[PDB]
C-alpha cells in the first residue's frame, strides 16, 4: 500500500509537467522488469 | 462499542460549530495545498501568452482580464493560507504596481517544496532558515543582474520602449499604440521637478469605436453637459467656485420678515438686483467660463447666460480638485470675483460628442499642464476596463523607473540567472541548510515553467537550454514566445526588460509570506457567522 | 440530586465529579498553552467568525481567541486576564501552573486524601516559596545593557529572532527616552502608531509624534523645518447659538450683512492666531503648525492657509498631553491670552501619504518626553502581532525599571525554588508535606515544558538540571539549543521579579480556591 | 480533519494522545464504578432492567453485563472479565481494577513525554517477575475438608451475607467432595442447582439425590414411594407417527373399531413390557418402581402404569439421564428391547412436593450418589438468583482449589509481596522500563488500598502499615477488615486460588500492552 501511495505521488510529479501519462507508465514497467531482476539477483537459498 | 466519543479535554470543550487543526498533516499540508490550488488557478493568466479569465462576483459582475490582483479581488477566497497569500499579492500591488502573478507562482512554489522538505525528514525551523538565508543571497546577486538603466525619462521613443514589456503581458497583440499613448500621458506629467504623481493620468472611457482610436489629451474631461447657452470658449477664463452659484443665506436660519407693503413690493427685485450685480461683477473680471461645485439657481442661469458665461457644475470634489490643478486656479468659497492670480486659464473648453456621449472638454494646447486624461475608446466596456488596468500597470512602471531607474531581464532569464547562482551558493554551504537553500533555487523555475506552457511549448527542453546557455556566460537570454519550437534568444537585444525593484519587492514578499505560512502550527477557527460583513467595512 | 428535585431543567455536578469537571477542563486548557512557552513554541492561527486572521502565540489572546465554553475555562482566563493587566507578561506560565498544581494536587486525592490538607501544604509552599524568590532576586542597576537583555527575553519569545531584535533598541529606546528619574513611568506617553506598507522590520522609533491625519487644505505647505506648534483646544467651525438664535432681515441686502457678521465670532480667533503667528515669525524661513482637538471648517482653513499656517483638526485627546510633553508647548482651551511662550517648538514637520490615509510627522524635538512607536508591515496580522509583542516587551521594561530586582529566567528559579521546598519539606507539619511535595511537581513544569518546545525529553533534561543545580549551588536553566545546565544570569535570560510574585500568589489563590469547590450549579433559569 | 475522515465525511477517529486519552478515561471510569465491589465489606448494587427486573449483586462480571455502557474500551474490559468468569469463575472485579490502576499508572508516566513501548517493556518483565514470586509464595498443601471450607468462605463472605455465606459453605463443600471421584477432573454438570421460592434464604440446602421440577401427571399415582426401583429410559410412551404416512382405511364401525384397538399396540408392547419387569422385580406392595423418562407419556400409557402402582415421570432434562445414572446407580435406556433387572437404579425414599402451580418431585437416601443437588431456597426472585451466583462463585473457588493442592494468601498479602519483590527486582532491569515495572507494582498494589478503602479506613496509613510489617517481618501480612492493623492471612484463613490471581496477572498485563499501544480508534464502515 505505502509503495503504491509513493509511486503514485512521484507520478503526479511528472503529470504535473507536459508528460504523457503512457510515457510514466512504461518507464514504470521498464523499472519493474528492473525490479525484479535485481530482486532475482541478490536473493540467498535455503536448505528447508 | 459502536461510537468513538470525542477526547476529554479540548476537544469537548470546543464549541458546536469550531474546528481545530493541529500538526503537520492537519495544518502544515492543508494550507500547502490550499496555497497549491490557488497557484494553479492564477497560473494560467501568467505572461504575454496568459488567457483572460471571466470572472464574475456576488454581484454579477463580470471581470474578464489577466491581471492576478484583480482576479484574486474579485474572487471569494476562504482558506486563510491563501488569505495570506492573496494579502502578500495585494501588497506588492499596492508597492510597486506589477508582479502579483510572480507572487502567486513563487509562493506557490515554496510551499509546494517547503512540503517536500518536510516529507523527507527536514524539520518546519530549518526550512524556514534556509529560505531566509536563500532570500538574503537572492537580494544580495539581484543588483549584479542589472543588464541597462531608463538613463533619461523626458524622451517619448525609448519611455515607450521601456513601458512596452509592462504593458506586453496584458494586450499581447497591440502594445506598441498603449506604450506610445502611455509613454505621451506620462511624459505631459512628470515635471522638472522628480516628482510623479500617479493620480495625475486620468482615463476618461468612452465606449463605440474600437481602442484603435483611442487618445491622450493635456487636459480633463468631463461627461457632462453645459447649464447655460454657451458651450464653447477659445481663450477661456475659468473661475472656479466651490459655493453653490446662488446668493449665499445664513447657516443658522433664515426668515424673510415683512412689515410694510413696500418690503413686500421690493424684497424680490432688489435681490434679482442683487444676483444680477454679483454675476456682473464676475463677469468684469474678464472671466468667460465658471465652474461650480454646488446647484446653479435659476436667475443666476439667466444672468449668466446674459453675460456669455459658460457654466460647467461639478458634482464631485475630486474632479473640482483635479480642474483646478489642471487650469491653475483657486475653488473660491465664496462668489466674490477671482484676483488675478485666482483666476484659471485654459487654452480652450468647449462641448463636445464622441460617439454618443456628450462631453465637456478643457483641453491645452502647450505639451505640459498638471493632469493629463487618456480617453479611451472600444467596443464593450470590459474591454475598455481591460485597457484601463494595461494603462494603470503602465502608469505604475514609470512610477517605479522614476524612483529606481536598474532593469533587469525578462522572460525568465533573471530568474534562472538567480536559480543558478542560488543553487551554486547552496552546493557551498554545509548543514542541513542546504536543502532548503536548493529548493528555494529551483523554485524560481516555475517563472520561465509558467511562461512555456502558457506559450505551449516544452517547459523541460526550454529550461534545459537556458540553463545550458546560462552556463555558457549568458546572463540576458530568456524564453522567445515567437517561435512554435522550445527556443531562446537574448532579451537585451529584445528589450524585453523587467524594473529592478518589481522582482526585489516581488521576491521579498513571497517569501515572507511563504514563511509566515509556513509558521503556522495550529488553526482554531471559529464558527463562521451569518453576520452582515464586519462593523469596520461598513 | 436534591437541586433537581426544585428546578428540573438544572445542571449539578456534585463531589468528585466537581473536581473531574475542574481537573479536566485544566488539563485541557494546560495541553493547549503547553506549546506557546519559550521562544521554541509553535505559532498559532485563529480565524474569527467574520474570517479575520491573527497570529500569536501570546497566552492572553489565545485564551480569549479560543472557543471555549466552559466555567473553570473561564476562571482561569479571568486570572489570566488580570495577569495581562498589571504585569503584562506571564499568562502562559499562569496557567501551565494553575493545570500542573491541580494535576499534582488530582495525584493524592484520588487516593482518598482530603483536599483541605492540600491546600494547607499549597499555603505552607507558597509562603516558603516567596521567601525563597526574596532571596534569589538579583538586585541591579538598570542599565540599557540590563533592559535590552529583558527585552530580548520578552520578544524573543514573542515574535521572530531578527524582528525581536529590531524591537528590543526600539523599546528600550522609547522608555529610555519617556522616563523620568524617581518617577512613575507612563506607558500612555508611547504612542503605538502602525502603517501598513513596508517590511516588519522597519519598525522603529520616533523621537516625536505621528498623527494619523494630515492637514484638509490642499494648499497648505506639506513640509515645515522650523514650526512653531500651537496645540489647542479650541473649536473653529460654525457653532449654533445655545438658545436658538435664528435669523431675521427684510431684504437681500440685509441677508448678506447678517452672513458676513455671522462669522465674526470664529474669525476673530482666526485673526488672534494669525496675528500671533505674524508676531513670533516675521519672516518665511520659520513655519507655524497648529492642531487642533475641535473642528476647522473650510473657511478658517482657508484664512489659515493664507497665511502659511499648517492647520490639522480633530486630534485625539491624548495627543494633547503628548505634543505638550514633547514638543514643549501648552495645551489652550481659548485664546484670550496667548502669548509666543504658549507655543511648541519641532525641528521638523512633514506629511506622508500612503494610500488614502495620510500622516503626519513631529521630529526633531529639543526633548522629547513623548514618543511613538511606528509600526510597519505588509499585512494587518503582522501588525497586530507586533503590537501584541511591543505590548509585553515595554510591560517587561517598566517592570525591571519600576523595582531594581531581577530574576533568572529558562526556568533556573523554580528548579531552585522547587528543590528549596522539597528541602523544607520534612519541616511542614501532618499531612501538608503532600501539598508542598505537589505544589513543587507543579512548580518544576516550567523546565519540562522548556525542554518538550525545545525537542529533548523532560525526564532526561529535568534531572540533568537538578544534578547540576545540586552540585553547583548555582542557577541553572535550560538551554534551549544543547539542553544542557546552563547559568541564565551569565548569558542574559532575565524574568521579571514582580511576574514571579504575581504568578505564585495568584496561581496558588486561584487552586486551592478550585480544589474546594465540591459543587457546579446551574438554577437560574 | 484526519485521512480516514477525509475519506468517509462520517467518520468518528480518536488519534494520538486522543485514543489512549479516551481508553484510560473509560478504563478509570468502569475502576471507579467497580471499587466498591471488593471485598466482604462491599456495597449491594441494585439493578432494574428494562422490563423492570431487579435483580441484587456484588459480582463483577453480573454488574458490567447490567451496566447501561456502550464504549469500546468498556466492552473489551467486559470481555476479559467474562473470559476470567468463564474459566475460572473468580476475580472479574480484581481484574478491572488491575487494569485500571495498569492504565493509570502507565499514564502517570506517558503524560511526561514517556513512549507507551518502554511502559510495556517494564510490564512484561514485572509479569514474569511476578509470576515467578506466585510460584514461589503459594501454599502446597493436601486440602482436606477444612482447607475448602476456608476457601469457599472466603468467597460467599465476599458474595452473600454472612449467614447465608456459612450455610452456604457447608452446603457447597460437601456437594463438591460427594461428587469428587478420586484422581479424577471434577464435572460441575453433576451438581443440579434447583430453585424453590417458599422458604426463608438460610433454607437453603443440600439433598444428597436429585429433584425434579415435575411431577406425576396421573393424579391417582402414588404421591411417596419408600424403597423405589429408579428406571431411566428415553423411550417415547406416547403415540408416534407413522414416517411414511400410512393412513387408515376401512369399510364398517366394527372395523373402525378394531383398526383403533389395534393402533396402539407398538406403545402396549413397551408398557406392558415395563409391567412385567416390575412384576418380576418386586411381588409384593413393599417397594414401587418410578421411571423418569425423558420422552412424553400419552395418557393412556399412564393410566396403564397407574393401573400397576407404578410412578413415572414424563419430559425430564437430557443432564438428569446421567444425573439418575450416578446418583442411583442404573441405566439410561434408549430401548426396552432387551431390559433386566441389573438395568435398575435404586433409591432409598421418592416423595412429590408442591408449591404453588408447579410440582416437584425428590429422590433421595440414595447409597453412594456420584451426583447431588443443591436447593436453592428464598422469598424472592432476586434473592434466588443472588444466591445462585453466590453458589456458582463457591463452586467455582473450591474446584480450582482441589484441581491444584496449592493455595494463595488472601486479604491482598501476595499483592503486596509481589510488589515488594518487584521494587527490589527494579534495579536489575536494564533502560528506562524500570519506569513501568514500578507502575506495574503499584497497580497490583491496588487490592489493599480498595481493601482498605472498602473497609473505610485511611488508604495511604492503612497501605504504608501493611508495606512496613511485611518488610520488618518478611511473612504474608494482609488486611484486616475490621480493624485495618496487618493480619497473617494464612493463619487467619483467607485464601485465594492460585489459578485465579495466575490468570489475573496474565489477562491484566495482556490487555494493558494491548491497550497500552492503541494509537487510532476508528469507526469508518457505515455507507
Ligand atoms: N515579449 C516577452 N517575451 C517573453 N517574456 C515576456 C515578454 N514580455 C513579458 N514577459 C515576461 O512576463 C512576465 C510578466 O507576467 P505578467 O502577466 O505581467 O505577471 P505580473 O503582472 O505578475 O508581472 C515578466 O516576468 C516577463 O519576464
Ligand atoms: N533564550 C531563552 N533561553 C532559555 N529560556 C528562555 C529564553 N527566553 C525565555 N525563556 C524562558 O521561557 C519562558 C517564556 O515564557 P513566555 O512564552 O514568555 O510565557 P508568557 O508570555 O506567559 O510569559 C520564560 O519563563 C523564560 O524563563
Ligand atoms: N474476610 C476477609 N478479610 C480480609 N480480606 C478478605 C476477606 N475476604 C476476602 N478478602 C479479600 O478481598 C478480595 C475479594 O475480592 P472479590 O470481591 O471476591 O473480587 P472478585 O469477585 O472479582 O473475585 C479477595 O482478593 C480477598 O483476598
Ligand atoms: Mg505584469
Ligand atoms: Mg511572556
Ligand atoms: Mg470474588
Amino acid at each position: 500500500i505505502i509503495l503504491a501511495g509513493e509511486m503514485l505521488s512521484v507520478a503526479e510529479h511528472f503529470l504535473e509537467q507536459q508528460m504523457h501519462p503512457t510515457v510514466v507508465i512504461s518507464a514504470y514497467r521498464k523499472a519493474l522488469d528492473d525490479m525484479i531482476s535485481t530482486l532475482k539477483k541478490i536473493s540467498i537459498p535455503v536448505d528447508i | 462499542a459502536l461510537h468513538v466519543p470525542k477526547a476529554p479535554g479540548f476537544a469537548q470543550m470546543l464549541k458546536e460549530g469550531a474546528k481545530h487543526f493541529s500538526g503537520l498533516e492537519e495544518a502544515v499540508y492543508r494550507n500547502i495545498q490550499a496555497c497549491k490550488e490557488l497557484a494553479q488557478t492564477t497560473r494560467t493568466a501568467y505572461g504575454p501568452n496568459g488567457m483572460n479569465k471571466m470572472v464574475i462576483n456576488h454581484l454579477e459582475k463580470l471581470f474578464v482580464t489577466n491581471d492576478a490582483a484583480t482576479i484574486l479581488r474579485e474572487l471569494e477566497v476562504q482558506h486563510p493560507a491563501a488569505k495570506m497569500i492573496v494579502m502578500a499579492s495585494h501588497m506588492q500591488e499596492q508597492e510597486v504596481g506589477d508582479g502579483t502573478n510572480f507572487v502567486l507562482v513563487f509562493a506557490g512554489a515554496l510551499l509546494e517544496l517547503a512540503e517536500e522538505l518536510l516529507r523527507i525528514g527536514l524539520s518546519v525551523s530549518e526550512v524556514i532558515e534556509g529560505y531566509e538565508i536563500a532570500c538574503r543571497k537572492a537580494h544580495e546577486i539581484l543588483p549584479n543582474l542589472v543588464c541597462c538603466s531608463a538613463k533619461n525619462l523626458r524622451d517619448i521613443d525609448e519611455v515607450s520602449s521601456l513601458l512596452r514589456t509592462s504593458i506586453m503581458s496584458k494586450q499581447y497583440g497591440n502594445e506598441v499604440f498603449l506604450a506610445k499613448l502611455i509613454a505621451q500621458a506620462c511624459v505631459s506629467i512628470f515635471p522638472d521637478s522628480g516628482h510623479f504623481n500617479v493620480d495625475n493620468i486620468r482615463v476618461c472611457k468612452i465606449l463605440g469605436s474600437g481602442i484603435s482610436s483611442s487618445s491622450v489629451l493635456h487636459g480633463m474631461v468631463f461627461k457632462k453637459e453645459t447649464e447655460g447657452d454657451v458651450t464653447s470658449v477659445k481663450d477661456a477664463k475659468i473661475a472656479v467656485y466651490s459655493c453653490p452659484f446662488d446668493g449665499m443665506i445664513t447657516e443658522t436660519k433664515g426668515t424673510v420678515l415683512i412689515k410694510t407693503a413696500e418690503e413686500l413690493m421690493n424684497f424680490s427685485k432688489g435681490e434679482e438686483n442683487l444676483m444680477d450685480a454679483q454675476v456682473k461683477a464676475i463677469a468684469d473680471t474678464g472671466a468667460n467660463v465658471v465652474v461650480t461645485g454646488g446647484k446653479v439657481a435659476d436667475m443666476a442661469l439667466h444672468y449668466a447666460n446674459k453675460y456669455n458665461i459658460m457654466l460647467v457644475r461639478l458634482n464631485s470634489k475630486w474632479d473640482l480638485r483635479r480642474l483646478c490643478k489642471t487650469v491653475g486656479a483657486t475653488a473660491l468659497p465664496r462668489l466674490t470675483p477671482p484676483v488675478l492670480e485666482e483666476m484659471g486659464h485654459c487654452d480652450s473648453v468647449y462641448l463636445s460628442e464622441v460617439g454618443d456621449t456628450q462631453v465637456v472638454v478643457f483641453k491645452h494646447e502647450k505639451e505640459d499642464g498638471a493632469i493629463s486624461t487618456i480617453v479611451l475608446r472600444g467596443s464593450t466596456d470590459n474591454l475598455m476596463d481591460d485597457i484601463e488596468r494595461a494603462v494603470d500597470d503602465g502608469v505604475n512602471t514609470f512610477k517605479v523607473l522614476t524612483r529606481d531607474k536598474r532593469l533587469v531581464p525578462g522572460g525568465g532569464a533573471t530568474e534562472i540567472e538567480l536559480a543558478k547562482q542560488i543553487t551554486s551558493y547552496g552546493e557551498t554551504c554545509p548543514g542541513l541548510e542546504q536543502y532548503a537553500i536548493k529548493k528555494f533555487a529551483e523554485a524560481f523555475e516555475a517563472i520561465p515553467r509558467a511562461l512555456a506552457e502558457n506559450s505551449g511549448v516544452k517547459a523541460n527542453e526550454v529550461i534545459s537550454k537556458l540553463y545550458a546557455v546560462h552556463q555558457e556566460g549568458n546572463k540576458n537570454v530568456g524564453l522567445d514566445i515567437e517561435a512554435e519550437v522550445p527556443a531562446v534568444k537574448d532579451m537585451l537585444e529584445a528589450g524585453i526588460l523587467d524594473t529592478y525593484l518589481g522582482k526585489y519587492w516581488a521576491i521579498k514578499l513571497a517569501t515572507n509570506a511563504a514563511v509566515t505560512v509556513l509558521r503556522v502550527d495550529q488553526i482554531i477557527m471559529a464558527k463562521p457567522a451569518g453576520g452582515p460583513k464586519p462593523p469596520s467595512g461598513k | 440530586a436534591a437541586v433537581k428535585t426544585l428546578n428540573p431543567k438544572a445542571e449539578v455536578a456534585r463531589a468528585q465529579a466537581a473536581l473531574a469537571v475542574n481537573i479536566s477542563a485544566a488539563r485541557g486548557l494546560q495541553d493547549v498553552l503547553r506549546t506557546n512557552l519559550g521562544p521554541k513554541g509553535t505559532m498559532k492561527m485563529l480565524v474569527s467568525g467574520a474570517g479575520d486572521i491573527k497570529l500569536t502565540k501570546d497566552g492572553n489572546v489565545l485564551l480569549h481567541e479560543m472557543q471555549i465554553q466552559h466555567p473553570t475555562a473561564s476562571l482561569i482566563a479571568k486570572v489570566a486576564t488580570a495577569q495581562d493587566d498589571i504585569t503584562g507578561d506571564g499568562t502562559t506560565s499562569n496557567v501551565l501552573i494553575i493545570g500542573e498544581l491541580l494535576k499534582q494536587a488530582d495525584l493524592y486525592i484520588s487516593e482518598g486524601l482530603h483536599p483541605r490538607i492540600i491546600t494547607e501544604g499549597f499555603e505552607a509552599a507558597k509562603e516558603k516559596a516567596l521567601q525563597f524568590l526574596e532571596e534569589v532576586k538579583v538586585s541591579r542597576e538598570m542599565d540599557r545593557e540590563t533592559l535590552i537583555d529583558v527585552a530580548r527575553t520578552s520578544l524573543r519569545t514573542k515574535v521572530h529572532a531578527e524582528l525581536a531584535d529590531v524591537l528590543t533598541e526600539a523599546v528600550v529606546d522609547s522608555i529610555l527616552a519617556i522616563k523620568k528619574q524617581d518617577e512613575p513611568i507612563d506607558l500612555f506617553m508611547i504612542e503605538i502608531m502602525e502603517m501598513k506598507h513596508k517590511s516588519e522590520t522597519d519598525t522603529s522609533l520616533i523621537r516625536g509624534l505621528v498623527l494619523d491625519h494630515g492637514a484638509r487644505h490642499p494648499d497648505m505647505k506639506k513640509r515645515v523645518e522650523d514650526a512653531y506648534i500651537l496645540t489647542c483646544n479650541v473649536s473653529l467651525e460654525y457653532e449654533k447659538t445655545e438658545v436658538n438664535s435664528g435669523f431675521f432681515y427684510k431684504s437681500a441686502e440685509e441677508r448678506e450683512k447678517l452672513v458676513k457678521a455671522e462669522r465674526k465670532f470664529i474669525e476673530d480667533r482666526v485673526k488672534k492666531i494669525i496675528e500671533l503667528k505674524r508676531k513670533v515669525c516675521g519672516d518665511s524661513d520659520k513655519g507655524f503648525v497648529v492642531i487642533n482637538q475641535k473642528g476647522i471648517d473650510p473657511f478658517s482653513l482657508d484664512a489659515l492657509s493664507k497665511e502659511g499656517i499648517v492647520a490639522l483638526r480633530r486630534a485625539k485627546r491624548r495627543n494633547m498631553e503628548r505634543l505638550t510633553l514633547a514638543c514643549g508647548g501648552v495645551a489652550l482651551n481659548s485664546f484670550d491670552d496667548l502669548s509666543p511662550d504658549c507655543l511648541g517648538h519641532a525641528g521638523l514637520v512633514y506629511e506622508y501619504t500612503l494610500g488614502e490615509e495620510k500622516f503626519t510627522f513631529i521630529e526633531k524635538c529639543n526633548n522629547p518626553r513623548s514618543v511613538t512607536l511606528l509600526i510597519k508591515g505588509p499585512n494587518k496580522h503582522t501588525l497586530t502581532q507586533i503590537k501584541d509583542a511591543v505590548r509585553d516587551g515595554l510591560r517587561a521594561v517598566k517592570n525591571a525599571i519600576d523595582d531594581g530586582c531581577v530574576v533568572p529566567g529558562a526556568g533556573a528559579v523554580e528548579v531552585a525554588m522547587a528543590e528549596a521546598l522539597i528541602k523544607h519539606k520534612p519541616s511542614v507539619k501532618g499531612r501538608a508535606q503532600l501539598g508542598v511535595q505537589a505544589f513543587a511537581d507543579a512548580l518544576l513544569i516550567i523546565p519540562k515544558v522548556l525542554a518538550q518546545n525545545s525537542g529533548f525529553d523532560l525526564q532526561e533534561t529535568l534531572v540533568k538540571i537538578q544534578a547540576e543545580h545540586s552540585e553547583s549551588g548555582q542557577l541553572v536553566g535550560v538551554d534551549l539549543n544543547t539542553g544542557e545546565p546552563m547559568v541564565a544570569a551569565e548569558v542574559g535570560v532575565w524574568d521579571n521579579y514582580c511576574v514571579k510574585k504575581q504568578l505564585l500568589h495568584s496561581c496558588t489563590v486561584i487552586a486551592t480556591n478550585i480544589l474546594l469547590v465540591d459543587e457546579i450549579m446551574r438554577a437560574g433559569m
